């Protein structure tokens, strides 16, 4: 299937506290691979997934310089920022940036993308297009007629269709063993009294790879979508996801609702019952 | 964008008593990124806890996990605590080994 | 690899 390399990068001012705490974390699909953290008493970018031991030394001296010299641009973006919005400087202050390219089965690029945030709100984004930006507001847009004569779309649509691409590939071939795995999920039901006499019902899907996946509740074959509560997918210390999807029904009539788990691992789809 | 963050406690495989496991505190969707995580065991900070995945959604909010191995005991408590500015004291939530 | 930012 598709996969996709992404950086997320945050810098976050600390005034009276020194320098603006910067860090970089990459993802290869939903697996972090990279990481970089200012904070770090001999800042350095490390490996994050076995996989990466197959670079070479100079790769990681390559990728620290760079990640120290985008610490100083975001720094410097974030003194910036206090001008265009005219703010002072005894605030902390967040700036977020998404990089990054997804490519086909056929390892050919599908899209590209980078987005900024200044203290959680759309800053400036690149289009579909890859060709130009489109401002949230006035401020972005000083940034956006910067940019432009500068020439910095086309230096980075370079960088999503041929670095960002080529660097995803090798990194799935020689991960291959990791990223292209597939763990099926494992579930089961557990059941919670209640008060006003009828139960919670929560059905756990274990262990699974990759990230994607489909909790349902049914009842008389219809899902129950809109009335049962669940957590977002989340990564389980070891490389796998769980998730859970509850739905509160009337005692007695447990046996009369099932839970469907879709996953790319379950060629047929699993149904649970209680 | 001040947004109050949202603290998970799970192990990795349903707990059984004297086998190895895995701990896992995932706090997300908050902002400011500044927070401190801590993971305990009967009251007492864990040592060796590792911080990963971190991450944001599309309307920016943080996500972050701290993990550490385990191995569940009957009796033994862990918890997780979190300190963000968008709360005056820190928050402890426990592992619901039933949940 | 990671991208080379220059400032906004
Ligand atoms: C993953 O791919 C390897 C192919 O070679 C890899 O290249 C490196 C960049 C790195 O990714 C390493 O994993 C490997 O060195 C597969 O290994 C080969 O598998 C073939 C069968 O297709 C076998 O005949 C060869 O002897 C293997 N070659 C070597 C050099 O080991 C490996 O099986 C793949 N693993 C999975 C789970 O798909
Ligand atoms: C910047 O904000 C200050 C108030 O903190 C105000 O006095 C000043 O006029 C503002 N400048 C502009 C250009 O809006």
């Amino acid at each position: 299937g598709p996969h996709s390399l992404r950086y997320f990068v945050t810098a976050v001012s600390r005034p009276g506290l020194g320098e603006p705490r910067y860090m970089e974390v990459g993802y290869v699909d939903d697996t972090e691979f990279v990481r970089f953290d200012s904070d770090a008493e001999n800042p350095r970018y490390e490996p994050r997934a076995r996989w990466m031991e197959q670079e070479g030394p100079e790769y990681w001296e390559r990728e620290t310089q760079k990640a120290k010299g985008n610490e100083q641009s975001f720094r410097v973006s974030l003194r910036t920022l206090l001008g265009y919005y005219n703010q002072s400087a005894g605030g902390s202050h967040t700036i977020q940036v998404i990089s990054g390219c997804e490519v086909g089965s056929d390892g050919r690029l599908l899209r590209g993308y980078q987005q900024y945030a200044y203290d959680g709100c759309d800053y400036i984004a690149l289009n579909e297009d890859l060709k130009t930006w489109t401002a949230a507001d006035m401020a972005a847009l000083i940034t956006k007629h910067k940019w432009e004569q500068a020439g910095e779309a086309e230096r980075l649509r370079a960088y999503l269709e041929g670095t960002c691409v080529e660097w995803l590939r090798r990194y799935l071939k020689n991960g291959n063993a990791t990223l292209l795995r597939t763990d099926s999920p494992k579930a089961h039901v557990t059941h919670h009294s209640r008060p006003e006499d009828k139960v919670t019902l929560r059905c756990w899907a274990l262990g699974f790879y990759p990230a994607d996946i489909t909790l349902t509740w049914q009842l008389n074959g219809e899902e129950l979508i809109q009335d049962m509560e669940l957590v977002e997918t989340r990564p389980a210390g070891d490389g796998t996801f769980q998730k859970w999807a509850s739905v509160v029904v009337p005692l007695g009539k447990e046996q009369y609702y099932t839970c469907h788990v879709y996953h790319q691992g379950l060629p047929e789809p699993l149904t649970l019952r209680w | 964008i001040q947004k109050t963050p949202q603290i998970q406690v799970y192990s990795r495989h349903p707990p059984e008593n004297g086998k190895p496991n895995i701990l896992n505190c995932y706090v997300t969707q908050f902002h400011p990124p500044h927070i401190e995580i801590q993971m305990l065991k009967n009251g007492k900070k864990i040592p060796k806890v590792e911080m990963s995945d971190m991450s944001f959604s599309k309307d920016w909010s943080f996500y972050i996990l701290a993990h550490t191995e385990f191995t569940p005991t009957e009796t033994d408590t862990y918890a997780c605590r979190v300190k963000h500015d968008s709360m005056a004291e820190p928050k402890t939530v426990y592992w619901d080994r039933d949940m | 690899e990671q991208y080379k930012f220059y400032s906004v």
